[PDB]
């Protein structure tokens, strides 16, 4: 269908479908550094996200539903309108003042259900 | 209800180091990956967004590169201190027209020879523009003699503005704004992706915009502020005004070896005749051009006013004349006959020639332009203006020009370059 | 046993139960700039495989047993062949043409899995 | 709380709750050239690590629970002795010498338990 | 059904980079990763796998950064464009040998001093091969002044050919092949692989290779295409051949200050008499030796045909003798009492020493050689040759030589970089 970035334009529920799509697009001697220094920090970026989502509880999934309850201060919408009238872009606007607060809570509650999980064993 | 989504289409502006790609060159040559034979555009429906080719770090970027692998194309060539040294000049008077004389001097000094021992009488021609008279009166030095060293290009590494591909890093991805009569700023719909730029050509000019692209529908008017006269104005043509250029001597090179392992390419006598270089525009071609430039700069002035087209202001030779470099040879043409009307066969414009050039604006690195052998000519693209407003009932347009940049911009306007991040989170009704 | 790439000439069957021998072999400026590029080439490679398991729903295992049927146009053979016969240079040139055809199916089931199992949450 | 390093005099137990703190903290051509190396081995460092945890089934885990007994030679205490009065430090001291033993059969043991799992299928 | 397996042994063909190893050097120093001491080698069972020396990338690899390491040695060391300046010569006729009468040329020159403002009168022996007659009969030039810039190679620097070893990077994998009687190309049984290659030592040399590693059997011939003419043919020998060689003249060296902070070590005078540089080869040795080659050559082309062996054809010194860097002097020895035979004490080969030396094909890049006191005496193994085949019942071998690649081709033949590709699918009777 579309390529990278082509969901874009759609709203969210329509998008989130090509995940998997832009994952995939992720990945002399000075010319030499400023590309090395180019690749390099590729593959970091790169790391720092899947580190977040290893702690989160969400490794190896595109698509991660979690135990942290939304708190409607951050947005006071419907599904209807966030997934169906709204897109990416549009959210991301949004809730960016809430980001953080939302990463810290997904934090904790990985450590209290991964000690849970050692209890029961 | 908190769902984590990885691969989620949003971006941010970002600035980031891109990579040159492309299809003995003193730009790109091996330090350039390859270009993709089936090259990437992907439309983005319902997307809007933000340019400003006003605050593009492309152009800062792309300037700052070639820059560097121009020095890095001089860096292994001979260097000429053994050339400046007091020399003997007549004038050349042998069959010159009157427009030339006192053009061309015929200059003779004692140079070195390999061998450190002994030195040798040579003789060749240089410009007026390359000399300076000194105290006796026949007696001359190369004008950088008393500001800066002064390197010899190498006769095998060209000039040929060779077009380069920018490309993003994995991470990133470059938007195009596709919205025909989009003006440099503000909002645009129609917005593609793309792997890489188009192919830029790193042509170098002042006040006239050669070989680049063309507007699609219009003649467009573009500035960082119409209002404020300290800043310049660019034109971008909807077709092309041919300009054909020459240099009708038929010089000869010759090769004075000046130690062990190093020549200096001097030129040696012309054959035939002394005639000055030159460059033609169609008057017709011109004048319909001219015409659709007015037409639009009424639409920021007043369709009632008067708008008169004058020729450049005082300053050095480089800013003042339109300077390029065609066939290895640079060239100063001056523009008067273009831009001398008020509103709205051919027209010939006179131009000078130099050997010694010093590159953009920089003081301390001269380089000596060998001579090319043989009888120059040059075909090319007029697609744009670098326009300067002098400023109540009228508005003075003159030539401008100096800051590369300017050059730049004017293909890159249409990309920006975002960052992707991946992340993001949403309601949804689940779970874990 | 044997070290790396040792169980090249055994069977199919016989290797993979040394896939860890080899998972774990694959980790003057400008002299400096070479051995940089070297490496920098065996992480981005190493990541790319990483990140295609990911997506296949594989992340984290050696063995993975998928959703995805065998079309046997891809090769028809018996397991026996296969598992028995066969050493994984020569299977790896068998089914060469149909590599990319297979691999397009893995991402497509696992979109489909990921999303079912949302909805039952 | 406390920050990278902070539970480092603590005990053992008390310390194992504060993973992702030191988690998060792993991530002129010649000048170049010493930050990229220093940044090329950081994410080497980082991904042999990751690829251990993976060969022992841990992938995306802090804390992995497995299927190996403990052997009293390696250290013959008491869980109270290991979890409230030992610090990091000195555990890691105290077993140095049987690291290798354990990462082995770590090993050792997912590749039986991966094997059983597809045999299951 | 479709298992998805992560860490199959399977390879393909691939170029990348490979870097160094090693246990004040010209090539290796420094920038050299330490070696493993306890090396594996892992014998692959059933394994069959195409090898193809003529086609092997890690040749041009090595050619490429034993060159690269030369210059960078080079680079901070003293240039000697001062040094080429008029020569007043004589002949050395103190004491000299019948055979060497010509070769050695006292020279008187005006050299600078360490203060711009004085000169002076110094003399220095060269070899007559370094120098050349100008014009005023006694008048020379260093060969080199007409076509390069010369550098002394710093005297703390050795040519010792210190052995260097080639290892992959992670996820590529070297494969040996240990096929007894390998030819070079086609499939091999009895492959294993390897972490990096066995020492390698960078001898340069011409005609016959020195200091290599032995055939485990017999004598082995090795060609691209045996029957095209154009082609070199290598011989790898299973027993050394021992050669002696020496230069017996106890030369002293001189220290002459140039300029603030440089020196030029000249050839001072000669202690003792003057004589020849030569190689001696047993000549059991090498007869019992080329019995072996011919042997081995009727399998190709007939054993009732005739075998011939003759001297080098015509060329520049360095193609048509056998040079080698031995004790820190350049020498040129005449092997044509080596191949002279048809078909099937010692054998004295006389030598010519040079002190300006070109480096491999290049030009435009010389150095100087200082001088080494004392005498010199090397011993070394012969372990291969290089032929040519001269073309109907008699084929004539020549030597040949001057493509360096066709000396590490020789030691590299064994070894080929592949590509691990550890993910694979396979049919098996599950589902998730
Ligand atoms: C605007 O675009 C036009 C069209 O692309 C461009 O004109 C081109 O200029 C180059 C250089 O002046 C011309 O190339 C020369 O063509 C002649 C034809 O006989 C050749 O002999 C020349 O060869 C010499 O120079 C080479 C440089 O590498 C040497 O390698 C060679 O040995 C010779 O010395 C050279 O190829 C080209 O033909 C024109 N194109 C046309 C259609 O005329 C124009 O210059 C651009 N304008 C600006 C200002 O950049
Ligand atoms: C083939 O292999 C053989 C054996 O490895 C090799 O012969 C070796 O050559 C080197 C250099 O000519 C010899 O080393 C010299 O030995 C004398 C002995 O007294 C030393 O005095 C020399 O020292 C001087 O040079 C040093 C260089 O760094 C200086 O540091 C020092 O201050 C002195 O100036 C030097 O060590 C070596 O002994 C021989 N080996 C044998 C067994 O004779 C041969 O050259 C190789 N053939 C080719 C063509 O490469
Ligand atoms: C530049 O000056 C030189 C030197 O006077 C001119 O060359 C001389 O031309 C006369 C004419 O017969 C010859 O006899 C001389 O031998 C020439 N001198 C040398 C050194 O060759 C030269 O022609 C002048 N060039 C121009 C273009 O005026
Ligand atoms: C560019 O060309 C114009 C046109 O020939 C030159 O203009 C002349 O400039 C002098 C300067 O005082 C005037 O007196 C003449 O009347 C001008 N000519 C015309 C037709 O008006 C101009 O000088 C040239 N510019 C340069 C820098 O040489
Ligand atoms: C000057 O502009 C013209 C018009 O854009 C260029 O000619 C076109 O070049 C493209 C390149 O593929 C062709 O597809 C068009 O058909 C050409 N148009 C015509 C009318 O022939 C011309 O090449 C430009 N000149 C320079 C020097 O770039
Ligand atoms: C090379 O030439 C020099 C210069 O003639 C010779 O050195 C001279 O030898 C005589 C012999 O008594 C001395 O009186 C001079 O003072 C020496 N000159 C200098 C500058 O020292 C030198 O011996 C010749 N060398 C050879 C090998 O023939
Ligand atoms: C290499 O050594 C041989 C043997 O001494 C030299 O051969 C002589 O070459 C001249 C050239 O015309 C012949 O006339 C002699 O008859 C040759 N000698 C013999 C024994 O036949 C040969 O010239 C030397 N090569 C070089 C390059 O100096
Ligand atoms: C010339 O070849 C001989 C025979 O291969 C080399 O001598 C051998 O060197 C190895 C190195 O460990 C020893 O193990 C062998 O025992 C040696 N053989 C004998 C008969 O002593 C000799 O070193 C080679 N010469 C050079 C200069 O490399
Ligand atoms: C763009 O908006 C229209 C409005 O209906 C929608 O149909 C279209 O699908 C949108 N674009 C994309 C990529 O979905
Ligand atoms: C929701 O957020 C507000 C502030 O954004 C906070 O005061 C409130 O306690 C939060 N609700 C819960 C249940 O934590
Ligand atoms: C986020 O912070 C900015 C800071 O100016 C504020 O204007 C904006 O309204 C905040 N967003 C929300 C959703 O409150
Ligand atoms: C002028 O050109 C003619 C062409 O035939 C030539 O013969 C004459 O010598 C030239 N004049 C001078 C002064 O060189
Ligand atoms: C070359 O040097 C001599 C030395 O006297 C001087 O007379 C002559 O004018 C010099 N030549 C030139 C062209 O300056
Ligand atoms: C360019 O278009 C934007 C769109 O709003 C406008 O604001 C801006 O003033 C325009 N540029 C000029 C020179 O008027
Ligand atoms: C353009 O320049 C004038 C000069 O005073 C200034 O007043 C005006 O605000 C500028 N326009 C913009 C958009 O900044
Ligand atoms: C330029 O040269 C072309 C032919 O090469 C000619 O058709 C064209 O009219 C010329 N342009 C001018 C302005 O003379
Ligand atoms: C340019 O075109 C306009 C169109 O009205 C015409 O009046 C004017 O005279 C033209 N100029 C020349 C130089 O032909
Ligand atoms: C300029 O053109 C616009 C276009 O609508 C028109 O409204 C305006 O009155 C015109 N001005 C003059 C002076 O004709
Ligand atoms: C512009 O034209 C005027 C006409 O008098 C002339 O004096 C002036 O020098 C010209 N400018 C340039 C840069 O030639
Ligand atoms: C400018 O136009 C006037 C109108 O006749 C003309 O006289 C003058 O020479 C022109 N200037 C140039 C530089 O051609
Ligand atoms: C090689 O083939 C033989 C044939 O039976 C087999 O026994 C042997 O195990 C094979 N090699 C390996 C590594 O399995
Ligand atoms: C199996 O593959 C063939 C072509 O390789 C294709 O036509 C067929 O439809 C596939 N079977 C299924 C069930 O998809
Ligand atoms: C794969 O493609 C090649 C292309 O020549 C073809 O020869 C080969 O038979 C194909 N393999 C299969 C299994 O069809
Ligand atoms: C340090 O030791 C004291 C001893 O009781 C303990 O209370 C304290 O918590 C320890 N420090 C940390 C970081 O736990
Ligand atoms: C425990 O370790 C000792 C040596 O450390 C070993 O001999 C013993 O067999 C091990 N116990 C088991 C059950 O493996
Ligand atoms: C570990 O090895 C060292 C080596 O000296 C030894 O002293 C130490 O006691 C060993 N540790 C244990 C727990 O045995
Ligand atoms: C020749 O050698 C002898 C050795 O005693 C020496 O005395 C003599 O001076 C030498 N001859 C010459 C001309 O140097
Ligand atoms: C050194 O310079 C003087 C200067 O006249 C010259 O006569 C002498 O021959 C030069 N010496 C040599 C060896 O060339
Ligand atoms: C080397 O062995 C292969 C094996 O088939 C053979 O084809 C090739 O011709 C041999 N080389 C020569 C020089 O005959
Ligand atoms: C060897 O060279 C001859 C020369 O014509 C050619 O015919 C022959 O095919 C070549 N052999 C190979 C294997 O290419
Ligand atoms: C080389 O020298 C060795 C002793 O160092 C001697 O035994 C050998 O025979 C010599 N070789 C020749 C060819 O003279
Ligand atoms: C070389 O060996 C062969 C063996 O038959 C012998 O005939 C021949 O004369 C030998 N050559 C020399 C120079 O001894
Ligand atoms: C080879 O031997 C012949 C014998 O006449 C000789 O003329 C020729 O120069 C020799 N070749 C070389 C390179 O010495
Ligand atoms: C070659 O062998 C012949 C046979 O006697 C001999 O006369 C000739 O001198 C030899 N050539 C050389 C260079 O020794």
């Amino acid at each position: 269908f579309l390529g990278f970035l082509g969901a874009a334009g759609s709203t969210m529920g329509a998008a989130s479908m090509t995940l998997t799509v832009q994952a995939r697009n992720l990945l002399l001697t000075v010319w030499g550094i400023k590309q090395l220094q180019a690749r390099v920090l590729a593959v970091e970026r790169y790391l720092r996200d899947q580190q977040l989502l290893g702690i989160w509880g969400c490794s190896g999934k595109l698509i991660c539903c979690t135990n942290v309850p939304w708190n409607s201060s951050w947005s006071n919408r419907n599904l209807s309108e966030i997934w169906d009238n709204m897109t990416w872009l549009q959210w991301d606007k949004e809730i960016s003042n809430y980001t953080q607060i939302i990463y810290g809570l997904l934090e904790e509650s990985q450590n209290q259900q991964e000690k849970n999980e050692q209890d029961l064993l | 209800w908190v769902t984590v989504y990885y691969g989620v289409p949003v971006w941010k502006d970002a600035e980031t180091t891109l990579f040159c790609a492309s299809d003995h060159n003193v730009w790109a040559t091996h330090a350039c990956v390859p270009t993709d034979p089936n090259p990437q555009e992907i439309h983005l429906e319902n997307v809007t967004e933000e340019f400003n080719m006003w605050k593009n770090n492309m152009v800062e970027q792309m300037h700052t590169d070639i820059i560097s692998l121009w020095d890095q194309s001089l860096k292994p060539c001979v260097k000429l201190t053994p050339l400046c040294v007091t020399l003997q000049c007549t004038n050349v008077t042998n069959n010159i027209t009157d427009d030339m004389r006192g053009e061309l001097k015929n200059c003779s000094f004692n140079m070195t020879t390999e061998l450190r021992d002994k030195k040798q009488k040579v003789y060749s021609l240089f410009y007026r523009l390359d000399v300076v008279q000194i105290n006796s009166n026949k007696e001359y030095r190369l004008i950088n003699c008393n500001t800066s060293a002064i390197t010899q290009a190498c006769p095998k590494v060209s000039f040929e503005p060779i077009p380069i591909h920018y490309c993003a890093p994995a991470g990133f991805a470059i938007l195009k704004c596709k919205d025909k009569k989009f003006n440099g700023t503000g909002p645009c719909p129609s917005v593609s992706t793309v792997q890489c730029t188009h192919g830029i050509k790193p042509v170098v000019s002042t006040q006239l915009l050669l070989n680049g692209s063309l507007a699609e529908e219009e003649v467009m008017i573009r500035s960082e502020n119409i209002t404020n006269n300290a800043k310049n104005i660019l034109v971008q043509f909807n077709t092309p005004v041919q300009i054909n250029c020459t240099r009708p001597n038929n010089n000869t090179r010759k090769s004075i070896r000046i130690g062990p392992g190093q020549a200096f390419y001097a030129t040696g006598d012309i054959i035939g005749d002394i005639r000055q270089a030159h460059c033609n525009v169609s008057k017709a071609t011109w004048n319909e051009t001219l015409g659709k430039v007015v037409k639009q700069l009424r639409k920021h002035f007043g369709n009632n006013t008067i708008i008169r087209f004058a020729n450049s202001s005082g300053g050095d030779l480089e800013v003042t004349t339109h300077s390029f470099n065609c066939g290895g040879e640079f060239f100063y043409c001056n523009t008067s006959g273009l831009f001398n009307s008020t509103w709205i066969d051919s027209i010939t414009l006179p131009c000078r020639i130099k050997q010694i050039i010093n590159m953009w604006q920089r003081i301390g690195q001269a380089m000596y332009a060998p001579p090319i052998q043989g009888v120059i000519r040059c075909v090319s693209n007029i697609t744009g203006l670098i326009l300067t407003r002098d400023g109540s009932t009228t508005e003075t347009f003159r030539p401008g020009g100096g800051d590369m940049r300017d050059n730049w911009r004017s293909e890159l306007y249409k990309y920006k370059v975002v960052k992707i991040e991946p992340l993001g989170v949403a309601p949804t009704r689940c779970k874990r």
